[PDB]
DNA sequence: TGCCCCCCCTTCGGTGCTTTGCACCGAAGGGGGGG
C-alpha cells in the first residue's frame, strides 16, 4: 500500500528529547520487544547520523501481566502536522458518556499494517539505554505507524471504519470512539452482559489484527460552606475570603453583610453573633454554590486545563477549564490504593482518571498543572503509569490561600 | 587497517557550504611529528593528496600523548563542525566499577588506531581538506583530505562507537556469559571461565576485531590484577581510584580552587565525607581565573578536613546482585549530605554527596528528599534497580510533612537511623487560633516607582507600630510586617495578612533562605511556641486588615 | 588553538504572574573525570 504524505509544522524540526534511565525489567522487556519488532519489518536499526530522538519505557498492567511499550511522542504530537486541517480526524461522539458502562480497549497493534512515508520515519527515532552504560544506546526508528503518535488514528481512519462497521451495524445502542491507540466503547447493558460484547469485539478484531469505568458516577464536587451553630472571628473571615475568590466564578455573591460583623480590631478566637442580614447572605450565598454556572460552554478550539490540589486523607479536588472561573467540570477523586502511604502514586493515578474523564466527555486530555516538584514526579511517575497515552503537565507550586474545595 | 564496514553518511546542514581557513605555524618537532603520521597515512590510505580543484581548508596541528614517545595528530575542524549535521550521540553514561560483578577471569584491551580504522562517507571527504606547512619558510603546504575519522571532527566519536557496536554484536550474542563493557576504543571482559578458555574466548574475540580492522595491541593488553580502567584499579575483591593529588599553594586564584573542587567532587565517589560548600563560596561574586583569593578561616578548615580524609586508604567492592542495595545519607551542615551505598555493613560500593540549593526557601526536609532522589536516579544507572534507604530522620517528622505540606510528596521503603545530626522540622503552624494569644494585623506597602515604604501592625490588645523603609519593594515591606509582629509578640501569637506571597514561604516551613530577611523571620519562627498565621483580602474593609492598612498611609 | 560523554558549582537570561519583583528553570561559563 501507499504511504500518505506527512510533514512537521511550517519551520519547526523533529523531536531532540534525551533518553531517562530506567530499571533493570523495563531495559529487558524493551529489547525483546524491540528485536522482535525489528525481524518483522516494524522498525530498523539506526545510528547517530540521524539527530532525533523520543524517549521510550515500559508499562506493565496488573491485570495483563505483560510489558507494553510505551514511546513518550509528546514532542513528536506538538510538532506534527493537523490534521483536521486536512480534514483526516475522528469525531468525538456526544453519546458516549451517556452510557452505563465503557471499556477500554488497546488497539495499537492495529496501526503496525501500515507503513509511514519513507520521509517522516527519521522524526521516530528512539534509544534503549543500558545498565551502568555497558553499552552505547542503539537506536530505532519506525517504518509504520507508531502507536502514541497522533497521525496513526488519523490515517488509519478509513481502515477502522471498515473493521467495524458489522459490530456497530449490529449494535446501534453501543458507540465507539477512538482516541489514539484506544477504543472507548460505552452500552447500557447489564454489568457481566456488557462483558460479552467486549469479548465479541475483541474476536472480531483478532479476526484482521482495562476495567470497566462508569460514568453515571463521575459525581461533580460543589463549593460548599462550613455549617456550625457558632462563628469565631477567625471562621468569618475565612468564609468571607472564600466567597470573595468564588464571585470571580458565580455572580452576585456578596460580602458587604458579613464584612461588617467584624468592624473593629478583633480578637481571631472571639464569637461574633450572626446578624439577621449575615445569616441572610450566607444561606442566599449557599444556594448560588448549589446548582452549576450559567454560561459556560465547551469550546472545541481551546485546550482544556486541570488543576489538581491534595486535600489529605486520600482526597484529591480538580477543576477542568479552559478560560480562568469556568470551571467545565469540578471533581474530587478519592485514593483506593489501600495504605494511603503514596502521594506520588495517588496523583499519578488522579491524572489517568481525570484525562480518562476528559476523553470520555470531550475527546481529548487535559493539560494539567501538577502540585509537585518537577523533580519528585520525574523520579516516580513511571512507575504507576498505566495509559497508552500520555498527557501534557507542568508544574505549579501554589500554597492554598483558602481551601475552596473543601 | 580500514575497517570494510560501511560508512555512515554524513550531511552538511542545510544552506551550508564547508569551511575555508588557512593554516598557522608549529614547531619543526610538529611537522616531523605530522609527516612521519603523513606521508605514513597516506602509504595506510587514512588521507589522499588534494589540489586546488577543492576550495577548502582546514588547520592542523599535534600535542604530545600520555605514552611518551608518541603523538597525537590534530585539524581544528571548529569551522567544519559548525557547518556539520547535528548527531544523536549514542554514550549516554559513563560506566562505573561499583556496578562490576566479581568475575573469576578478567581482560582489558584496547583497540589501536581505532578512528583511523574507519572509514568515512565518500562525498563528505572532499570537506576535511587540510595542509601540511613545514616550518613556514620556503614551502606553502601540500594539500591532503581524511578517508577516515578525523581527530576533532564532531562526528568521529559517536560514528566510532557505533560502528564498534556493529562490530561487537555478532560477539556478544555468540557468548551470553561474557561481560563486555565498551567505553569508546576500550573493552573490558570479564567471565566466569577458567583461564584457559577465557584466553581462548579473548583472542577469538581479537581475531574477530581483526578481520574487521581493528588491531589490539599488545602493549594495551592487560591481563593481570590489577586493571586500570576508566581511572580506576581492578583487583579481584576489590576496587580503588587512581591517586588524587590536590594543588598545594601559598597563593590561591580563582582558577586554582575551581581545579580543587573538582578534585573533590570526583574524590567524593569514595571518599566519605568530602565537602566543598565553604570552598565554592570562594567563587561566588569573582570576576577573573587569575584573581588571587584569599581563603576564609571556614575554607582552610574544610581543606584540612578533606585532607584528612584524603590520606586514609579508602577501596570499593563490587555488586553482588543477590543481595539488596542499602543507601545511608547523613546530614553535613549548611545544606550539605554525604552518602554510602553497601551490601554488606562498613563495605561501600560507592559515595556521594549532595549539595545544591535549589530555591531561594527551603528547609532541611526538602532538601534530604532531593538527596534521595538524587540516590535513586544515580542507583537506576549504575544497578538498574533503587536502594532500600537509611535516613536520618523520625517516621513522626516525615509524617507530619507530609499531611501539612501541600505538594505530593513521597520517598520509598526507609528505615530510621540515629546518625545525629536528625533532620527535623523547626517550626510547625498551628492549624487552629491560639486562644489567649494576641491577634496581629500586619501590612506593608512599597511604593514601585519611589522606593520607599512602610510595615506595620494594630492588635487586638490595641498594640500599633509603623517602621519606614527605604530602597524596598512590595513583597520586602510585607514580609517586613510578619517580621516586626513577631519581634514584639509573646511566645504565643495569631498573625492575620493580607500577602499570600508572604503566607505561601512561610507556610512551607523553610529553615534556610538566600534572603536575610527571610532568615530572620526563620529564627523568630524558630524561638516561637505557637503561631498561627492566617490571610485575607485586602481592601475588602474586613476588621484589622482595615485598619492597619489605614495606617500604613 | 581539536572532538564526544558524565558529574558539581556559579552566573545569566527568558518566562509568567489577575507581576512592577520574584521564583523558577535551562543553558553556558568554570572545574573534575573517561576515551
Ligand atoms: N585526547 C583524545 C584522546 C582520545 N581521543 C579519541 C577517543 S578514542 C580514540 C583512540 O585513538 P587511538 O586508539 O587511535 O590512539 P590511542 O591513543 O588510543 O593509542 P592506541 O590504542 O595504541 O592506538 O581517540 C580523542 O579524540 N582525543
Ligand atoms: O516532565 C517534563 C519533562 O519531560 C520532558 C521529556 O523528558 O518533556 C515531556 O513533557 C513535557 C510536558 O508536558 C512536554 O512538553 C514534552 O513535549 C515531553 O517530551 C522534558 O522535556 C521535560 O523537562
Ligand atoms: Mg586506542
Amino acid at each position: 500500500i501507499e504511504t500518505v504524505p506527512v510533514k512537521l509544522k511550517p519551520g519547526m524540526d523533529g523531536p531532540k528529547v534525551k533518553q531517562w534511565p530506567l530499571t533493570e525489567e523495563k531495559i529487558k522487556a524493551l529489547v525483546e520487544i524491540c528485536t522482535e519488532m525489528e525481524k518483522e519489518g516494524k522498525i530498523s536499526k539506526i545510528g547517530p547520523e540521524n539527530p532525533y530522538n523520543t524517549p521510550v519505557f515500559a508499562i506493565k498492567k496488573k491485570d495483563s501481566t505483560k510489558w507494553r511499550k510505551l514511546v513518550d511522542f509528546r514532542e513528536l504530537n506538538k510538532r506534527t502536522q493537523d490534521f483536521w486541517e486536512v480534514q483526516l480526524g475522528i469525531p468525538h461522539p456526544a453519546g458516549l458518556k451517556q452510557k452505563k458502562s465503557v471499556t477500554v480497549l488497546d488497539v495499537g497493534d492495529a496501526y503496525f499494517s501500515v507503513p509511514l512515508d519513507k520521509d517522516f520515519r527519521k522524526y521516530t527515532a528512539f534509544t534503549i539505554p543500558s545498565i551502568n552504560n555497558e553499552t552505547p544506546g542503539i537506536r530505532y526508528q519506525y517504518n509504520v505507524l507508531p502507536q502514541g503518535w497522533k497521525g496513526s488514528p488519523a490515517i488509519f481512519q478509513s481502515s477502522m471504519t471498515k473493521i467495524l462497521e458489522p459490530f456497530r451495524k449490529q449494535n446501534p445502542d453501543i458507540v465507539i470512539y477512538q482516541y489514539m491507540d484506544d477504543l472507548y466503547v460505552g452500552s447500557d447493558l447489564e454489568i457481566g452482559q456488557h462483558r460479552t460484547k467486549i469479548e465479541e469485539l475483541r474476536q472480531h478484531l483478532l479476526r484482521w489484527g482495562g476495567y470497566e469505568l462508569h460514568p453515571d458516577k463521575w459525581t461533580v464536587q460543589p463549593i460548599v460552606l462550613p455549617e456550625k451553630d457558632s462563628w469565631t472571628v477567625n471562621d468569618i473571615q475565612k468564609l468571607v475570603g472564600k466567597l470573595n475568590w468564588a464571585s470571580q466564578i458565580y455572580a452576585g455573591i456578596k460580602v458587604r453583610q458579613l464584612s461588617k460583623l467584624l468592624r473593629g480590631t478583633k480578637a481571631l478566637t472571639e464569637v461574633v453573633p450572626l446578624t439577621e442580614e449575615a445569616e441572610l447572605e450566607l444561606a442566599e450565598n449557599r444556594e448560588i454554590l448549589k446548582e452549576p454556572v450559567h454560561g459556560v460552554y465547551y469550546d472545541p478550539s481551546k485546550d482544556l486545563i486541570a488543576e489538581i490540589q491534595k486535600q489529605g486523607q486520600g482526597q484529591w479536588t480538580y477543576q477542568i477549564y479552559q478560560e480562568p472561573f469556568k470551571n467545565l467540570k469540578t471533581g474530587k477523586y478519592a485514593r483506593m490504593k489501600g495504605a494511603h502511604t503514596n502521594d506520588v502514586k495517588q496523583l499519578t493515578e488522579a491524572v489517568q482518571k481525570i484525562a480518562t474523564e476528559s476523553i470520555v466527555i470531550w475527546g481529548k486530555t487535559p493539560k494539567f498543572k501538577l502540585p509537585i516538584q518537577k523533580e519528585t514526579w520525574e523520579a516516580w511517575w513511571t512507575e504507576y503509569w498505566q495509559a497508552t497515552w500520555i498527557p501534557e503537565w507542568e508544574f505549579v507550586n501554589t500554597p492554598p490561600l483558602v481551601k475552596l474545595w473543601y | 587497517p580500514i575497517s570494510p564496514i560501511e560508512t555512515v553518511p554524513v550531511k552538511l546542514k542545510p544552506g551550508m557550504d564547508g569551511p575555508k581557513v588557512k593554516q598557522w605555524p608549529l614547531t619543526e618537532e610538529k611537522i616531523k611529528a605530522l609527516v612521519e603520521i603523513c606521508t605514513e597515512m597516506e602509504k595506510e590510505g587514512k588521507i589522499s593528496k588534494i589540489g586546488p580543484e577543492n576550495p577548502y581548508n582546514t588547520p592542523v596541528f599535534a600535542i604530545k600523548k600520555k605514552d611518551s614517545t608518541k603523538w597525537r595528530k590534530l585539524v581544528d575542524f571548529r569551522e567544519l563542525n559548525k557547518r556539520t549535521q547535528d548527531f544523536w550521540e549514542v554514550q549516554l553514561g559513563i560506566p562505573h566499577p561499583a556496578g562490576l560483578k566479581q568475575k573469576k577471569s578478567v581482560t582489558v584491551l584496547d583497540v589501536g588506531d581505532a578512528f583511523y580504522s574507519v572509514p568515512l562517507d565518500k562525498d563528505f571527504r572532499k570537506y576535511t581538506a587540510f595542509t601540511i606547512p613545514s616550518i613556514n619558510n620556503e614551502t606553502p603546504g601540500i594539500r591532503y583530505q581524511y578517508n577516515v575519522l578525523p581527530m576533532g571532527w564532531k562526528g568521529s566519536p559517536a560514528i566510532f562507537q557505533s560502528s564498534m557496536t556493529k562490530i561487537l554484536e555478532p560477539f556478544r550474542k555468540q557468548n551470553p556469559d561474557i561481560v563486555i563493557y565498551q567505553y569508546m576504543d576500550d573493552l573490558y571482559v570479564g567471565s566466569d571461565l577458567e583461564i584457559g578458555q577465557h584466553r581462548t574466548k579473548i583472542e577469538e574475540l581479537r581475531q574477530h576485531l581483526l578481520r574487521w580492522g581493528f588491531t589490539t595491541p599488545d602493549k594495551k593488553h592487560q591481563k593481570e590484577p590489577p586493571f586500570l580502567w576508566m581511572g580506576y584499579e581492578l583487583h579481584p575483591d576489590k576496587w580503588t581510584v587512581q591517586p588524587i593529588v590536590l594543588p598545594e599553594k601559598d597563593s590561591w586564584t580563582v582558577n586554582d580552587i575551581q581545579k580543587l573542587v573538582g578534585k573533590l567532587n570526583w574524590a567524593s565517589q569514595i571518599y566519605a565525607g568530602i565537602k566543598v560548600r565553604q570552598l565554592s563560596k570562594l567563587l561566588r561574586g569573582t570576576k577573573a581565573l587569575t584573581e588571587v583569593v584569599p581563603l576564609t578561616e571556614e575554607a582552610e578548615l574544610e581543606l584540612a578536613e578533606n585532607r584528612e580524609i584524603l590520606k586514609e586508604p579508602v577501596h570499593g567492592v563490587y555488586y553482588d546482585p543477590s543481595k539488596d542495595l542499602i543507601a545511608e545519607i547523613q546530614k553535613q551542615g549548611q545544606g550539605q549530605w554525604t552518602y554510602q551505598i553497601y551490601q554488606e555493613p562498613f563495605k561501600n560500593l560507592k559515595t556521594g554527596k549532595y549539595a545544591r540549593m535549589k530555591g531561594a526557601h527551603t528547609n532541611d526536609v526538602k532538601q534530604l528528599t532531593e538527596a534521595v532522589q538524587k540516590i535513586a536516579t544515580e542507583s537506576i544507572v549504575i544497578w538498574g534497580k533503587t536502594p532500600k534507604f537509611k535516613l536520618p530522620i523520625q517516621k513522626e517528622t516525615w509524617e507530619a510533612w507530609w499531611t501539612e505540606y501541600w505538594q505530593a510528596t513521597w520517598i520509598p521503603e526507609w528505615e530510621f537511623v540515629n546518625t545525629p545530626p536528625l533532620v527535623k522540622l523547626w517550626y510547625q503552624l498551628e492549624k487552629e487560633p491560639i486562644i489567649g494569644a494576641e491577634t496581629f494585623y500586619v501590612d506593608g506597602a512599597a511604593n514601585r516607582e519611589t522606593k520607599l515604604g512602610k510595615a506595620g501592625y494594630v492588635t487586638d490588645r490595641g498594640r500599633q507600630k509603623v517602621v519606614p523603609l527605604t530602597d524596598t519593594t512590595n513583597q520586602k515591606t510585607e514580609l517586613q510586617a510578619i517580621h516586626l509582629a513577631l519581634q514584639d509578640s509573646g511566645l504565643e501569637v495569631n498573625i492575620v495578612t493580607d500577602s499570600q506571597y508572604a503566607l505561601g514561604i512561610i507556610q512551607a516551613q523553610p529553615d534556610k533562605s538566600e534572603s536575610e530577611l527571610v532568615s530572620q523571620i526563620i529564627e523568630q519562627l524558630i524561638k516561637k511556641e505557637k503561631v498561627y498565621l492566617a490571610w485575607v483580602p485586602a481592601h475588602k474593609g474586613i476588621g484589622g486588615n482595615e485598619q492597619v492598612d489605614k495606617l500604613v498611609s
